[PDB]
């Protein structure tokens, strides 16, 4: 879960260029919200 | 303990306070949702008037106008009313809500019950000790008669300040290149009929109000022989439904 | 019912485990659905498939319309983005299920 | 062993989680549909002050300029109010919850626990305002970022504007006065512990 | 690359081609299995 990534898609056909940088708005919060899922799994598992 | 403890004033009350609730409510989702301002530059067969502004510069001006030259009461009557709806029923909710009160009450509900079947030589030692729910109803009132009185006083004046054109003098130039802009607020005229509709709301509730005041300074309800708290309860249930008086003074009597 | 004195202490905490993350699952869930976007822009200058990034300044032009930025955008996100950046609030869904499934298969 | 058990003041503190509780729900809603910056380079009868950027190179840098400059407490307000407020909620219901003190309700454990949410609650009100009274001041209607973004988009130094912050200064800021009501009702019972 | 076309065009050209050459399978999945799971449904509980 990165914010950018750079994607070589390779479509110069359609739109002309090789590689895009691209952000991923939701890339923070997803990564905060995997933290806490993870936390919450790890006292699930230690109470099982 | 529900039904028989509310006079038809309270009623009225509590049904034009569910009203100003919902109008509330509905005025916090247009807010959410549709509220927004419509900006343009002031001053550049017919042509067109060709600013050449991008869209994210005129959703900037957009934002800066609104936030800055729009009233504040305009951005924040819905939850004005909100609060205030909320602060009504809180406060006439809460002489139920408070432990106190719910004691007193639900044995007076029982008490009440077991003398229209067919404890009260307790009931007037431990109840008529009081007089202090007469005077907590009287303040209530008091306390309701005194936001409905700032209320319109106060909003007769800010309802005409919301309007549909607007001017914002803003320093947006060497941003944009403008310094005096022309907007609209989409929903103001709608707001105005939301706020006359929300206004003749509180005002019934306010003449309902002073109503309760000529029903609680009129004829000393402190006597009726009854303590002022057992009086006020009485007269409580007597304008709930006139014959439960008759048979709840068999018991008294010896 | 009455079966609530056959949860020891530890199965009610679980029970609240689950709740929260279906919770969390349900947010990162409608999240992903209404907004998640990839913004894309071509790098003009490349250094071995990779962005080299080397009076006023004026805007760099693209000569890209509005549907074709849609298209590189929905590629990319498509392609070039991680299955656990886009699938996550599902598999943490499917996970409380099982995990619920799991809690409740002898009742 | 749900209504009567409860005093005046735990039904108030009930009440007033609720409130925050809904206040932080409105919060979260608000972020997740209309909380967006709008960007703009800083620098570039009258004309308009054409830039030449296309929409998506106005998204990426309002995206940029979000992710990095903005201060964290500004966009993650309404998440923390949500956690804080369910954590408090639980910990009031936890005298409840709890199977050993449910089934002893429905030794003196049954007091000390007691004991121990009230201080975790005193605690967490002080936690709260140690942050929440120094952050408040941080959030703006008005940022400037300087993100290296040039190269893609030809400018370096960025003026932006957060719409939710007015809202987020008229929210948050009422947040704080329902933690300081909510606090005496919390030390209130603590002095009821040792009163 | 420019193609000349103004961003109705483009709406116009997705409507005719996800109109057309999509295939029926992924327009209409979830309404396939809304109708086979109420038949389902209805089939378990006929008899009740």
């Amino acid at each position: 879960i990165k914010f950018d990534v750079d994607c070589t898609v390779d479509i110069e056909s359609l739109t002309g260029y090789r590689t895009y940088r691209c952000a991923h708005p939701l890339a923070t919060l997803f990564k905060i919200l995997a933290s806490f899922y993870i936390s919450l799994v790890i006292f699930y598992g230690l109470i099982c | 303990a529900f039904r028989v403890l509310k006079p038809w004033w309270d009623v009225f009350t509590d049904y034009l306070s569910v009203a100003m609730l919902m109008i509330g409510v509905f005025g916090c989702t247009l807010q959410v949702m549709q509220d927004k301002i419509i900006c343009l530059p002031k001053r550049v067969e017919m042509k067109g008037l060709k600013t050449d502004l991008d869209l994210q510069q005129y959703s900037f001006i957009n934002q800066m106008c609104y936030e800055r030259a729009l009233h504040w009461y305009a951005k924040y009557f819905p939850y004005l009313v909100l609060i205030h709806t909320l602060v009504f029923m809180l406060c006439s909710n809460f002489w139920f809500k408070f432990p106190g009160s719910s004691s007193k009450i639900e044995h007076f509900i029982s008490i009440l019950g077991k003398c229209f079947d067919s404890k009260v030589k307790k009931f007037r030692l431990h109840v008529e000790e009081g007089d202090i729910l007469y005077a907590m109803y009287v303040r209530q009132t008091v306390l309701k008669v005194i936001k409905f009185l700032i209320i319109i006083a106060y909003n007769s004046a800010l309802v005409s300040k919301v309007q549909f054109t607007v001017d914002c003098n803003v320093d947006i130039q060497d941003m944009t290149g403008y310094k005096n802009f022309s907007c609209n607020h989409t929903m103001a005229h709608l707001f105005s009929k939301l706020s006359f509709c929300y206004l003749c709301f509180v005002s019934i509730y306010g003449l309902t109000c002073l109503y309760t005041l000529y029903w609680l300074f009129y004829r000393s309800l402190r006597e009726y022989d009854v303590k002022n708290d057992f009086a006020f309860m009485l007269h409580m249930i007597d304008q709930y439904d006139p014959l439960y008086s008759k048979r709840f003074a068999v018991f008294l009597s010896e | 019912p009455a079966y609530r004195i056959l949860k020891p202490w530890w199965d009610v905490f679980t029970d609240y485990i689950s709740i929260v993350m279906l919770m969390i699952a349900v947010f990162g869930g409608t999240l992903q659905v209404t907004q998640d976007k990839m913004i894309c822009l071509p790098c003009k200058w490349v250094t071995k498939d990779s962005c080299n990034d080397s009076t006023g300044p004026t805007g760099i032009k693209y000569d890209l319309d509005r549907h074709q930025y849609n298209y590189v955008d929905a590629v990319c996100y498509e392609n070039r983005l991680h299955w656990f950046a886009k699938y996550f609030p599902y598999l943490v869904l499917l996970h409380t299920l099982i995990f619920l499934a799991c809690s409740n298969f002898w009742f």
